[PDB]
């Protein structure tokens, strides 16, 4: 599809023959850095400037292997605005010159940090090297306001500097501080620092009137572990039985994992949990208390006598688990805790992470004191793949892809409308089907649950389709100015021109940050499916509804479809709903015959694994489409599931925010369910 | 022990012992679950965490201090039982989610942090916090944030929590207003910082008291207090001081099983596995309405009702072991009795389909109630209504009446909801008179419009300086009932709140609708609702009422399906045959009713014409009762015309043949001018063609002039209106005068219609485009009559019933000599007609209603209104209303 | 000129409305109307002071502005004195135990009420606003009235805070509720409506036949806990001491049970 | 502010404006104007009708908008 879209450009009209003729394009696709060597594919009558070559290679990278786009993006700038443009940004921020010159005493210096980080260290160390004192003040308390007032008055009278930490808690007083600072400040050496967290409650005027400095925690497991070890005082680690030190290292390692997995929000943690410093401190206190309770004396205690169950339960249900809501994230956290916190962790053959880079393993250090663990932390290689955290290595690629499109969106967010609005609305009207009617509500065969469910679907779909078509016709009529324009239509046209889907159009669940074009395309697909449903119901009746390969992604409420299927299976053979359990069988044939209990579902996409003969196996490639899924409802036999099955969730869209149901899949004998749990294998409706 | 308790609960016990038995059963079930699995899984050490995690109790009676006798330990957290008396509270079923909540909460409390059990509403976060507090024997206060919040009480409440050492739980912190939330967060941060410093490792031995800054003063903070913040994120002040916990999915399958086991059911597991998915299906498959509630609270109420039903069946069988009952049948019957009355008529087959799907082969049989179902028949026959059993005409309405009686017996504070035009008022009126004829207890009903009066007039006001309390309507009614100066006790008093419901005038009604049954007036007086008083809400849509008022009231939903068209036709024919329009008049009415009986059938001309007129386009929203009532009024006028003709011809009166022809032609004329009588000419013509196509009665043979332009003469023949249009020659000086009325086709047709609809004193609105002569025609018709006095009121956009009241003060007078106060015009024999142009123009309030319109509705439907001067019901006589307004689309 | 005549006739024929209060005095009603009229007249005087023809009516305008300022300064204190007086009248006359707990403040309030009632009879004898303004030392007397009322209100607030400190559970009930609690100490019937706010499950106290000793506590649903050693109100007459004894004995009997 | 113009436009009077002492003073000046025009006190309602007729023949209110 990307090649088809790109070939619309006149310079890429012969892209198809070019890609077919070339034989090194296949190996180029799988190269680690395709952006470094982009094959000459565009057709141009005259040689192009290096900027034009960069543009064409950027387009090709957007077409083939979009994950490297950001990297290619860098190259483009380096080929246009000069090399080493961002080189100064990589170098650590030398803001001593910024506080010396380029910053007036009137302008405050704001130090905004990503939540979970502190910025006072840099300014404090520069004060130490520049031998100027600062009256550091916390603004949490009520006396903090007056204390800051007297301190800033004294320093502006004398010529010293002031600090104000966590000023995001006092927005109105921050506005008052801006108003006060707008007055002339007699001294020139006076500098006001506002250490702060990135939070939208703060005044816009203060941000405009000051120099902002954004501070981030450096990515990397090594960096996070070093920060954790630096935060914890040495005396706490080097105290009590020596095993405590090792335990702390384990905790630190664990923390790093469950923090670095956060950057891969959809694949690895579902949501963006906090998992901040407070949870780490609580876990440290729990470990300290339980080690003190179990081992009364200072003597070393055997690894098997460590209260492993206490630590695991407390850090799975109280700390790090309180903010976890859905079952599967809790299961992943339990898997991590059981893998790490065990009596095996004190052996020399313990593996903190396996399968890293295919064959390499992160061997657990053989240490007893804090210093050896710190040295092992400092010796970690820089080449940290996501396989360290347990995720498949391609996840990073996916992440880059995401960043890529986000970047494009920003470029779109930062760039006579009647003609284009007309052409888009007319194209949508030609694309969106005209009308589907409620061919339903027959007195006979009302008892069929599928009939009622499809009645509700067809009703609300036709209703929302009529609403959308009416709004689009109104926009069409107004774009020529053939009729008046109202407030509702004003909001609709503003939301359309800004590219955000109208709120009055979203009557069903939608992925966050979805463009109107994708929304109307999915609308067309859903309307086509519902029209097919209505045609089948008209041709055959209620019986034909069962033998339909309905896609769950198109359906607006798939859980209602599952409920209706369960009711249909229960009604036939006269069973009750509690006794019916769901069994999934993956059939290769798209039109394989169904028995009295099998219902076909298409469009289900498996991520992180491949299925064959209803057996799963781990694979690097994502989005392995399932040919056809037969959902069967069989009478529950009241047996314990074998250890060779996994309970995989079925999310609805790629943003794993809403759960539809769960599927019991049998895995290959080589793998283990824990690896499935940690890699975030899942089924998606869309 | 569990077997003994289960055997004992099956018998008859006093309610307090019943509650003790249920609490013991719940706790013993939790203990059995803990010991059977969580401790018998190869555990042999008293220090193993598999046992330390469970809530352990240690008793040391030798200790002198009472607070130190009992110690409650969970994980590494130790607490002392506060020994605060709790009365008899609801004990929570200890699901694994509840165990996790306990573990996390005591872990937070040990580290001197607060608890934040966030999650969707209805998962029991506040209930779990209260249960944890009661387990440790601590006073627990719940600060509801449903706009019942303030600073003045909250600050001193925090001071008290710090001092005495109680617990504080916020129901939903996120719902507070931003400044309120920020200030409360500041106070909570101060308290929690004090608590955190109370456990300094270097300052563990607290020598100086741990103090905190509240109310601009130092307050001692007791170590035993805590603050819990339930959410649905946390403020940036309290992020580092509170431990969060996700309470998203309560374990309903275990709660239902435990409670059904406590209720005495011997197959609680299967019933729970049926009833939890059944309520999920009820939430999902059924249509969405505001008043539905399928949460955990509704499930608990249904389960306790099922237990009560099973115990009553056991008692009935005993008075005539016994474990062979169909428990599933009892469960489904309880579900039906609790849920069917509040279901729309469309969802009832859906509910029964779901019940068949989940409970296969188990049927529900309603209570016969043949004792009262005969008094219902007698009362309905005496009111000229229609009564029927089951599938017969009248089954749905009588079943709704029975459901209303059931909910009346179950609890006070009833709510009858239904689209305008259903059998709501008649249902409870018939129920009241049937109860009074059956039980021998006189029934008195007070009809109050909450919107006819302001909140101050409804409830009373306190003088700002004099500090004198004067009671409003509802307060005076309650005081009169409770005082029993006449003997209103031993008589069923029903304070029915006809009208709509908004969260404004019911603010003081939440305290009485709930179990408190207490009305708290601002002056300080407190009124207790006597057991023989039921407060009814006869509302229409229930779209602007808060969930607090809805959940406190048992509900009956009156769909439009309940009142079928045959009911209306039978009632109209019975009233025509029995009630005179004033013996010869009654004979004329009976003959007319006999003539028109064939047309008023199930598939007669009138029903088909109605089903057609619904599909047409009308300037105002068509209501079945509006057109049906206008038709009934115009047939009454036809009977009056026959009587007048017979009076004008003492010899040779109306004959059966001529009367028959006249009545058949007048019926078609009335269908034309009643159905689609408020539409364009094209709609009237279309309806004329349609009625021509169906009917068999003769019609005007002219194929060019629409029948609407025709009329029916007293001789029984169709005659043109043009023949009745006179030719006038106005004076030269009076051309285009303000009051000149040149007769025309419209002027005479609408004149006849106005006379017809004013004979029955039915108020009417002449809705038409500006400039059409609505006011001119109306004034001409009104002042043409000699005994009619006209007063013109121009309803402005800020018009209030005070304008009306001033109108009756200026023109009418109050007279006490009848049974009640009577508001009558000063002139004798003169029917005061109140003109109201722009009647729809007065503005709707924030809750989608018009004050003056509701006032008019009350004074028209009931015949009078309550005056705020002394809170008495004045009755209107010799007063009519006539309206006019532009189309609503303007 | 004509507007000055209108103001003159308006304030020369203006009368203060008086409504009876519990057959004790005739108090001023219509504060909002008088305040609005005074504010409008002051604004119009300042407006026509800005007029070019103001030099002709300069002295009359100045004198009338002085009169209006005097009237406003009197009535803005009179309304405060009114609201305070009705508040303390309600709290010190609706109960009988308020005299014992705050005797010197009760004597001060008796004096302030006697003076206020004398002033009220004086204004009732001549309700005209100009006659009222011309009475000797009305502003000074009003200032003394207001300051004494403010001081006694502050003393009452301090006493309520001290009662809250003595019995912490009093912090849950409101100021009006606590006032009713202390004032109605002799009759325990008025106390039982507040027990559901202070304690957790306790809703009433089971006392002796003469309401002398607190036999036990009773919950909302009728469950009763009988104290092993009953606490005698006659031995600890102060509400806070015997309430604390009730709480302590309740805890002790709970432990023994 | 509007719909008071509409009533004095369609009829020539706004009945809600005159009440109590205002109505009495209007009645007094109406009878004085009747004496000026040669009429008498006659009936109070008749004087109000005379006031209405004089308004409809004399008053012309002009009111301005922007399109
Ligand atoms: N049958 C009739 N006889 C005499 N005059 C008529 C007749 N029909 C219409 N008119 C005239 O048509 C005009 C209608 O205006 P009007 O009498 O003010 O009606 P209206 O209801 O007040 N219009 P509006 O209140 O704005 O909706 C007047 O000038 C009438 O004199
Ligand atoms: N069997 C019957 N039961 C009830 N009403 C009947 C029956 N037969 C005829 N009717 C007619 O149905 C109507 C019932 O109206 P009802 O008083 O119940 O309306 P309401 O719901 O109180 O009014 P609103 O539409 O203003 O909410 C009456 O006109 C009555 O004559
Ligand atoms: N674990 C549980 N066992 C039994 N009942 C429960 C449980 N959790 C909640 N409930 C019931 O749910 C009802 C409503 O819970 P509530 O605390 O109001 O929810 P929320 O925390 O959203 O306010 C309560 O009446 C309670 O009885």
């Amino acid at each position: 599809e990307a090649v088809v879209r790109l070939s619309c450009l006149p310079a890429f009209k012969d892209l198809i023959a070019k890609v077919q003729a070339d034989e090194q394009f296949g190996i180029w696709l799988d190269s680690s850095s395709p952006e470094q060597t982009v094959p000459y594919l565009w057709s141009e009558e005259t040689p192009a400037t290096p900027i034009g070559q960069a543009i064409h290679r950027l387009l090709l990278i957007q077409a083939f292997r979009p994950d490297r786009l950001l990297a290619m993006a860098h190259m483009f700038v380096s080929t246009n605005l000069g090399e080493s443009f961002m080189s100064i940004m990589e170098q650590p921020l030398d803001l001593t010159h910024i506080v010396g010159t380029e910053v007036k005493p009137n302008t405050p210096v704001l130090m905004c940090s990503v939540p979970g980080y502190d910025a006072s260290g840099h300014v404090e160390d520069l004060a130490a090297e520049q031998n100027t004192q600062i009256t550091s003040i916390a603004i949490g308390s009520a006396e903090g306001f007056n204390q800051a007032d007297k301190a800033i008055n004294t320093a502006v009278k004398s010529g010293r500097w002031v600090m104000l930490k966590n000023v995001h808690l006092a927005p109105g007083w921050l506005m008052q501080l801006e108003k006060k600072l707008h007055s002339l400040q007699p001294h020139a050496c006076f500098r006001l620092f506002l250490t702060m967290e990135i939070n939208p409650k703060v005044p816009v005027n203060l941000l405009r009137a000051g120099r902002i400095f954004v501070f981030e925690p450096p990515p990397g497991v090594k960096a996070n572990m070093l920060r954790t070890f630096s935060s914890i005082p040495v005396s706490r680690i080097c105290k009590s039985p020596n095993e405590r030190a090792r335990l702390y290292f384990l905790l630190a390692w664990f923390h790093a994992i469950i923090q670095e997995r956060l950057r891969y929000a959809p694949l690895g943690w579902s949501k963006k949990y906090e998992f901040g410093e407070s949870d780490l401190r609580s876990a440290c206190d729990t470990v300290d208390t339980w080690l003190d309770d179990t081992a009364k004396g200072r003597q070393n205690i055997s690894p098997d006598k460590i209260p492993w169950s206490a630590l695991k339960t407390l850090m799975a249900q109280s700390i790090y688990g309180g903010r976890v809501d859905n079952e599967f994230d809790q299961r992943l956290l339990n898997t991590f805790l059981e893998r790490l916190f065990t009596t095996r962790s004190f052996d020399s053959e313990f593996k903190l992470a396996c399968k890293v880079d295919g064959h390499k393993d992160i061997q657990m250090p053989d240490g007893i004191r804090r210093e050896e663990f710190v040295q092992w932390v400092e010796l970690l290689p820089d080449t940290q793949t996501p396989s360290w955290l347990g995720l498949p290595n391609n996840a990073e690629r996916v992440l880059l892809t995401t960043q890529g499109v986000d970047m494009i969106s920003k470029m779109l967010k930062m760039q006579a409308w009647m003609r284009t609005l007309h052409t888009t609305a007319s194209n949508w009207l030609h694309l969106i089907p005209q009308t589907l009617s409620h061919l339903k509500r027959t007195v006979e065969n009302i008892k069929d649950p599928l009939f009622r469910f499809f009645e509700r679907e067809v009703k609300m779909g036709a209703k929302l389709l009529q609403d959308v078509r009416q709004d689009l016709a109104d926009v069409v009529q107004v774009c020529e100015g053939k009729k008046k324009q109202t407030n509702y239509l004003r909001t609709l046209i503003n939301e359309l021109v800004k590219g955000i889907l109208p709120r009055s159009w979203s009557h069903y669940t939608v992925p966050a940050g979805m463009t109107v074009i994708q929304w109307v395309s999915d609308f067309s697909e859903r309307i086509k499916q519902l029209q097919n449903i209505s045609l089948a119901a008209a041709s055959g009746g209620a019986k034909e509804l069962k033998n339909i390969h309905v896609c769950l992604g198109g359906l607006f409420v798939p859980e209602a479809y599952i409920t209706a299927t369960r009711q249909y299976v229960a009604q036939a053979n006269s069973w009750s709903l509690e006794e019916l359990c769901l069994e999934v069988n993956v059939t290769t044939s798209q039109g394989a015959t169904l028995d009295a209990c099998s219902f076909g579902v298409t469009g289900l996409k498996l991520q992180g694994a491949t299925c064959n003969n209803n057996k799963l196996s781990l694979s690097n490639a994502i989005s392995t489409a399932l040919p056809l899924t037969q959902l069967r409802w069989v009478k529950q036999t009241n047996t314990e599931k074998k250890a060779s099955v996994v309970t995989l969730p079925v999310y609805l869209n790629f943003t794993r925010a809403d759960l539809i149901f769960t599927v019991d899949f049998e895995i290959a004998t080589k793998e283990d369910p824990r690896s499935f749990y940690e890699r975030g294998v899942a089924v998606l409706c869309t | 022990t569990l077997n003994v308790l289960a055997d004992s609960v099956l018998m008859e016990q006093p309610p307090l012992r019943r509650r003790k038995l249920e609490h013991l059963i719940t706790e013993l079930v939790h203990q059995r679950d803990v010991t059977r699995s969580l401790i018998k899984s190869k555990i042999d050490n008293a220090k193993s965490f598999e046992w330390l995690s469970q809530m352990r109790f240690y008793f040391d009676p030798k200790q002198t201090d009472v607070l130190q006798q009992l110690s409650i330990q969970m994980a590494n957290a130790k607490f002392n039982y506060g020994f605060e008396y709790l009365g008899v509270q609801d004990k929570l079923v200890q699901t694994p989610l509840t165990d996790r909540c306990y573990l996390t909460m005591t872990q937070a409390l040990e580290a001197r942090l607060g608890g934040s059990p966030f999650g969707p509403a209805g998962t029991g976060k506040t209930e779990s916090v209260k249960a944890l507090g009661h387990q440790l024997g601590r006073f627990v206060l719940v600060f509801n944030c449903d706009e019942t919040f303030d600073f003045q009480a909250m600050g001193r409440i925090f001071v008290g929590l710090c001092q005495v050492g109680a617990w504080g739980c916020f129901d939903e912190f996120n719902r507070l207003e931003e400044r309120m939330l920020s200030a409360v967060s500041q106070q909570v941060q101060c308290i929690q910082e004090a608590l955190r410093e109370h456990s300094n490792p270097n300052y563990d031995k607290t020598s100086a008291p741990i103090t905190c800054e509240l109310l601009n003063k130092q307050v001692k903070v007791s170590p035993d207090m805590a603050i819990f913040i339930t959410m649905n994120n946390l403020p940036d002040n309290l992020k580092k001081l509170f431990r969060s916990l996700a309470m998203t999915k309560p374990d309903r399958q275990l709660i239902a099983q435990v409670m059904l086991y406590s209720q005495g059911f011997r197959t609680a597991e299967v019933l729970a596995n049926k009833i939890v998915p059944f309520f999920k299906l009820c939430d999902e498959q059924l249509s969405s309405q505001s008043h539905y509630d399928f949460g955990l609270r509704a499930l608990k109420s249904v389960l306790v009702s099922a237990g009560n039903v099973k115990r009553e069946r056991i008692q009935k069988i005993k008075r005539e072991i016994a474990e062979n009952l169909p428990e599933q049948e009892i469960l489904i019957q309880s579900v039906c009795e609790t849920m069917v009355p509040k279901l729309v008529a469309e969802d009832i087959p859906l509910l029964f389909s779901l019940l068949s799907d989940v409970f296969p082969g188990v049927q529900y049989h309603r209570g016969e109630m043949t004792a009262l179902r005969e008094e219902l028949k007698k009362v309905c026959q005496e009111m000229y209504l229609t009564y029927g059993d089951g599938e017969e005409v009248g089954g749905m309405w009588v079943e709704k009446v029975l459901q209303l009686y059931q909910i009346t017996q179950i609890n006070h504070g009833l709510m009858m909801v239904g689209p305008s035009g259903s059998g709501k008022s008649m249902a409870w009126r018939v129920l009241l008179k049937a109860l009074e004829r059956l039980e021998g207890v006189e029934g008195v009903a007070h009809i109050i419009d909450p919107k006819a009066i302001s909140k101050d007039h409804l409830y009373g006001t306190l003088d700002p300086n004099t500090r004198e309390w004067t009671d409003g309507l509802f307060t005076h009614v309650l005081r009169k009932i409770i005082d029993s100066v006449r003997g209103e006790l031993q008589k069923r008093q029903w304070i029915v709140f006809d009208g709509d419901v908004d969260p404004e005038w019911v603010e003081n009604l939440n305290s009485v609708l709930d179990d408190n049954k207490l009305l708290t007036l601002p002056n300080g007086e407190r009124l207790s609702l006597p057991p023989n008083v039921r407060i009814m809400f006869e509302v229409q849509d229930l779209k602007y009422a808060t969930l607090a008022t809805v959940s406190r009231c048992g509900m009956v939903w009156f769909s439009e399906d309940v009142l079928s068209t045959d009911m209306i036709f039978n009632n109209f024919l019975a009233r025509l045959r029995s009630i005179p329009l004033d013996s010869p008049m009654l004979q004329i009415q009976r003959d007319a009713a006999t003539i028109m009986q064939p047309y008023f059938t199930s598939n007669g001309l009138v029903t088909k014409a109605l089903e057609h007129a619904f599909q047409l386009e009308h300037i105002m929203d068509l209501t079945r009762l509006r057109c049906l009532g206008s038709l009934f009024s115009m047939l009454h006028q036809a009977c009056r015309n026959v009587a007048q003709y017979n009076a004008n011809h003492p010899d040779f009166p109306m004959q059966i043949e001529q009367l028959e022809r006249y009545i058949q032609r007048y019926l078609v004329y009335a269908i034309l001018w009643s159905l689609s009588g408020d539409s364009r000419l094209k709609m009237r013509a279309e309806l004329g063609e349609y009625i021509r196509r169906i009917t068999t009665v003769p019609l005007p043979t002219a194929p060019n002039i629409p029948i609407i332009d025709y009329e029916v003469s007293i001789s029984g023949e169709w005659s043109p209106w043009q023949a009745k249009v006179p030719q006038i020659e106005v004076e030269t000086h009076k051309v285009a005068a303000p009051d000149v009325v040149v007769p025309t086709l419209d002027t005479v047709r609408h004149e006849a219609l106005l006379y017809t609809w004013l004979a029955e004193h039915k108020p009417l609105v002449l809705c038409g485009p500006p400039g059409s002569g609505k006011t001119m025609t109306l004034f001409s018709a009104l002042r043409a009559l000699p005994d009619m006095e006209v007063v013109g009121l121009n309803f402005s956009s800020a018009t209030t019933p005070e304008l009306l009241l001033k109108t009756f003060d200026h023109y009418c007078e109050y007279r006490r000599t009848p049974n009640g106060v009577v508001l009558a015009p000063v002139q004798l024999g003169k029917w005061l007609v109140l003109f109201c142009d722009e009647i729809n123009l007065p503005d709707m309030d924030k809750y989608g209603t018009q004050r003056v319109i509701s006032f008019i509705r009350q004074m028209v439907e009931h015949g009078g209104f309550y005056r705020t001067s002394d809170q008495t019901w004045v009755k209107l006589e010799r007063i009519q209303f006539v309206g006019a307004c532009n189309p609503p689309t303007d | 000129e004509e507007f000055l005549k209108q103001i003159r006739e308006v304030w020369n024929t203006y009368e203060l409305d008086l409504v009876n209060y519990q057959n004790k005095c005739r108090l001023i009603r219509g504060w909002d109307d008088l305040f609005n009229k005074v504010k409008e007249h002051i604004n119009s005087v300042s407006a026509m002071k800005l007029s070019p023809y103001y030099k002709v009516f300069e002295e009359d305008a100045l004198s009338w502005e002085d009169k209006l300022n005097r009237i406003m300064a009197l009535f803005d204190v009179w309304i405060d004195v009114q609201r305070r007086w009705v508040y303390l009248e309600g709290i010190f006359t609706g109960s009988a135990d308020i005299k014992h707990l705050l005797p010197v403040e009760t004597q001060r309030f008796q004096s302030i009420s006697t003076e206020f009632l004398a002033l009220m009879k004086k204004v009732s004898k001549s309700p005209l606003v100009m006659d009222v303004l011309n009475i000797q030392g009305v502003q000074r007397s009003l200032e003394r009235l207001a300051d004494l009322l403010g001081k006694i209100q502050k003393a009452l607030g301090e006493y309520l805070e001290r009662e809250r400190s003595s019995f912490p559970r009093f912090y849950f009930v409101g100021d009006e509720d606590l006032l009713e609690i202390i004032g109605n100490s002799k009759n325990v019937a008025k106390l039982q409506k507040h027990f559901k706010k202070m304690f957790a499950g306790v809703s009433s106290i089971i006392l002796n036949e003469d309401n002398s000793v607190v036999l036990g506590i009773s919950s909302r649903e009728g469950e009763e806990v009988m104290f092993k050693t009953p606490v005698s109100i006659t031995e600890h007459p102060k509400i806070n001491e015997w309430l604390t004894l009730v709480e302590k004995e309740m805890r002790v009997t709970l432990a023994k049970l | 502010f509007l719909e008071r113009m509409n009533t004095l436009l369609a009829n020539g009077e706004v009945p809600g404006l005159f009440e109590g002492d205002e109505y009495a003073t209007l009645m007094t000046q109406c009878k004085e104007g009747a004496q000026k025009e040669g009429l008498m006190l006659d009936s109070h309602e008749e004087l109000y009708k005379w006031f209405t007729s004089q308004v409809i023949r004399n008053l012309h209110v002009v009111f301005t908008m922007n399109p």
